RNA sequence: UGCUGAAAGCAUCUAAGCACGAAACUUGCCCCGAGAUGAGUUCUCCCUGACCCUUUAAGGGUCCUGAAGGAACGUUGAAGA
RNA sequence: CGAUGUCGGCUCAUCACAUCCUGGGGCUGAAGUAGGUCCCAAGGGUAUGGCUGUUCGCCAUUUAAAGUGGUACGCGAGCUG
RNA sequence: GUGAAGAGGGAAACAACCCAGACCGCCAGCUAAGGUCCCAAAGUCAUGGUUAAGUGGGAAACGAUGUGGGAAGGCCCAGAC
């Protein structure tokens, strides 16, 4: 016989709501990337997105240890020659706090079209509310 | 340690409200409120506040001794108040008070006006002397530092705003 | 402010204090003695 | 503060009594009429949408004419939109005259500049010409070098090169307003505004004062 | 640079807590900008027919219909290779 | 070594900061003015001529200042020679 | 000793380092170095400590009441500091 493979048509996906208040950033993010990848399912398949849709709320109340709130630095580059930019953690939290979770998970996900498809299922919200009540999402504690 | 072991006796006319780590001390001069560190255990021994290291922490006696000397100062502030005196050394240097503002004339091309905070009341007996009173010690010291900062005293003549108690180490302009 | 690798007490009134990860000598008597390890 | 939509009529001069000639730019400002009021509950921000002038009725389209008919207002040659300050509001069919600028002193004029077409780096970026003699082979107005040798095999972004010059939105700031003639719908500003003669202008009160 | 303040009965700008502080940083000024594929928002306009088939489905075909609008052409432009 | 055009100038520049100016401070054997020195700071700015192939340099006269370096001692499928 | 004339696994990538020497095939199992949060296979294992520096994850003379442990000492309820 041959080893089973999941099929993207017959695969079922579920919805989960995670509250990110007070939780450690990376220890949250690796469980999110685990469940977006689908490595908690027996029908895991590397080339198939078998993960679950995840709504993350209270993203602005995520916690880091140490002095990383003032010392963790998010660099990027605009393409232009001087265009190195820089923002700290608490600046990113005040300015645009969803990016912190998005960046950590994007770094823990695979690189490619499938990893970008896994990232499309991550839906973060700074507040405590969402418009996705129509999908009947279950709660999940991480 | 030696500071934290000595309990702080609340006198009469001093109302004390314990709320978790939040401590409100009222009195005849005003109310003061301070949230302590979670490493500090505070308790009222029927005439005194005592200050112990809460377990599961590290800087126990350090935070306890800080919360001790703080609530001692909060008590003295709400039953006596603090009084910081400043004097002005220099020609043409003067001060005037308008309620909760101070109109300094410190040899600038522009008038200096300083708004007073909430629980701080000032008074000029003389033009070259400022006496300010209030409850919080950190605040009267902060306001006196700000008022000193306009004309920090010159070492060649002692000229400028000084504390009424500090010493001004002078310097001779040699040749 | 002298800024050195070697900061030392220069008089009886010098006091070595670590403010914000930096060894600093402060002297109430002589302002020349104030140092900063860097 | 909101602005008004006018049109560049031309330039002239105002002789003062003192013997000073003030070069002014005549901006006729017809009645800007509002067509839509945008708010926080529907649109997320507070602004108005105005129209001015007239337009041929056979040429104005049914979507556009329904948009003017809902406000109940005569069409115009365009639709512009001005963000509202606080404590400031307007109705829908309201007409706005140039008397709004009756007590302003400086304005910022936004217009579309003249089209220079495809311009070289001498004209566009004010590069120096090379030597017109002393041996120059076919390289009199060229840009010269554009990079460096192998370290970044590549030209950097935003390198100043030739291309389209003009025909773009520019804003001239802090123009002293001279005269406000509400009767013939004019606005005389000191100096030269962008745009050719007969083009639309956006006159807003000066933010830098 | 400080305030209060312990550890370390003092002292101490710091360990807890608080304040000030530069042409740098982020904003504020100007321009581009929803291919921002995370492709967004608002307003307005248009189309309100019949039937056949099988492989029955986001199916195929016939006849009728051809909207809003657009494109094309022409006259052209202080727009433009 | 079955070819990687090697001084200098021109035009184009761009980065570092061990900062020349401007900016903020500390000490001064800092009266003031003007300075010395060190610390922070790279946002912008940062000469024209005579001689010489010159870089450099000297000189003249300016300037807030006339920075130090990297970039195949930047740049010849861009010029010159 | 390896490469040359030697593949495979690891050290990010990395002839010469570490493990180990490819007859062929298998959708079987055990291990080596090295590893076990995710990219990326396997311990968010257990027990007891240390570090607060993102040290780990680049560097000296020298400097410093950082902090943990140990052995000894001299003042001290005849009252120390
Ligand atoms: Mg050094
Ligand atoms: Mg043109
Ligand atoms: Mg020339
Ligand atoms: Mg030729
Ligand atoms: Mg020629
Ligand atoms: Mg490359
Ligand atoms: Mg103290
Ligand atoms: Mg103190
Ligand atoms: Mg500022
Ligand atoms: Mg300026
Ligand atoms: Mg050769
Ligand atoms: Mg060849
Ligand atoms: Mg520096
Ligand atoms: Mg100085
Ligand atoms: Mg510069
Ligand atoms: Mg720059
Ligand atoms: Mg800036
Ligand atoms: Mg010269
Ligand atoms: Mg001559
Ligand atoms: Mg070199
Ligand atoms: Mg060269
Ligand atoms: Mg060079
Ligand atoms: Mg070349
Ligand atoms: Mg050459
Ligand atoms: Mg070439
Ligand atoms: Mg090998
Ligand atoms: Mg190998
Ligand atoms: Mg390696
Ligand atoms: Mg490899
Ligand atoms: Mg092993
Ligand atoms: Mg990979
Ligand atoms: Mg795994
Ligand atoms: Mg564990
Ligand atoms: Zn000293």
């Amino acid at each position: 016989m041959k080893t089973f493979t999941a099929k993207p048509e017959t695969v079922k996906r579920d919805w989960y709501v995670v509250d990110a208040t007070g939780k450690t950033l990376g220890r949250l993010a690796t469980e999110l990337a685990r469940r977006l990848r689908g490595k908690h399912k027996a029908e895991y398949t590397p080339h198939v997105d078998t993960g679950d849709y995840i709504i993350v709320l209270n993203a602005d109340k995520v916690a880091v240890t140490g002095n990383k709130r003032t010392d963790k630095v998010y660099y990027h580059h605009t393409g232009h020659i001087g265009g190195i930019k820089q923002a700290t953690f608490e600046e990113m939290i005040a300015r645009r706090p969803e990016r912190v979770i998005e960046i950590a998970v994007k770094g823990m996900l695979p690189k490619g079209p499938l990893g970008r498809a896994m990232f499309r299922k991550l839906k973060v919200y700074a507040g405590n509310e969402h418009n996705h009540a129509a999908q009947q999402p279950q709660v999940l504690d991480i | 340690s030696r500071v934290a072991k000595a309990p702080v006796v609340v006198p009469a006319g001093v109302d004390v409200k314990i709320n978790g780590q939040v401590i409100t001390i009222k009195g005849k001069n005003g109310e003061l409120t301070r949230t302590l560190n979670d490493a500090v255990e505070v308790k009222h021994a029927d005439n005194t506040l005592t200050f112990g290291p809460r377990d599961g922490y590290a800087d126990g006696w350090a935070q306890a001794g800080t919360a001790r000397a703080l609530l001692n100062s909060m008590v003295i502030g709400v039953t006596e108040g603090f009084t910081k005196k400043l004097q002005l050394v220099g020609v043409g240097y003067r001060a005037a008070v308008k309620g909760n503002v101070i109109n300094l004339s410190l040899g600038f091309s522009h008038p200096v006006d300083h708004q007073l905070p909430a629980g701080i009341t000032a008074e000029c007996p003389t033009q070259t002397e400022i006496v300010l009173k209030g409850a919080d010690k950190q605040v009267i010291g902060q306001v006196a530092a700000d008022l000193r900062a306009y004309r920090r005293p010159e070492p060649y003549k002692g000229k400028g705003v000084r504390y009424a108690d500090e010493v001004v180490r002078t310097k001779e302009a040699k040749k | 402010m002298k800024v050195r690798a070697s900061v030392k007490k220069l008089c009886r009134n010098c006091k070595i204090v670590k403010r914000d990860g930096v060894i600093r000598v402060i002297c109430s008597a002589e302002p020349k003695h104030k140092q900063r390890q860097g | 503060m909101i602005g008004l939509v006018g049109k560049k009529v031309g330039m002239t001069r105002i002789f003062t009594e003192d013997g000073v000639s003030i070069p002014v730019t005549v901006i006729e400002v017809e009645a800007n009429r509002v067509t839509q009021v945008k708010d926080l509950a529907n649109d997320g921000y507070r602004a108005i949408q105005v129209t001015t002038g007239a337009k041929k009725a056979n040429r104005v389209t049914k979507p556009e004419a329904g948009h003017f008919a809902k406000a109940g207002v005569e069409a115009g040659r365009g639709l512009w939109e001005f963000r509202l300050a606080e404590g400031e509001e307007f109705t829908v069919g309201q007409s706005i005259s140039v008397e709004l600028f009756a007590d302003v002193k400086k304005v910022d004029v936004t217009g579309t500049s003249k089209g220079k077409g495809f311009a070289g780096t001498v004209k566009r970026w004010n590069f120096r010409t090379q030597d017109a003699t002393h041996g120059n082979s076919l390289s009199h107005r060229v840009p010269g070098s554009i990079g460096q040798n192998q370290t970044p095999g590549k030209v950097f972004k935003g390198k100043k090169m030739a291309g389209q010059m003009g025909n773009e939105r520019v804003t001239v700031q802090s123009l002293d307003v001279v005269r406000v003639d509400a009767e013939r719908n004019l606005l005389l500003v000191k100096g030269a505004v962008p745009g050719a003669t007969g083009s639309d202008l956006i006159v807003k009160p000066a933010v830098k004062a």
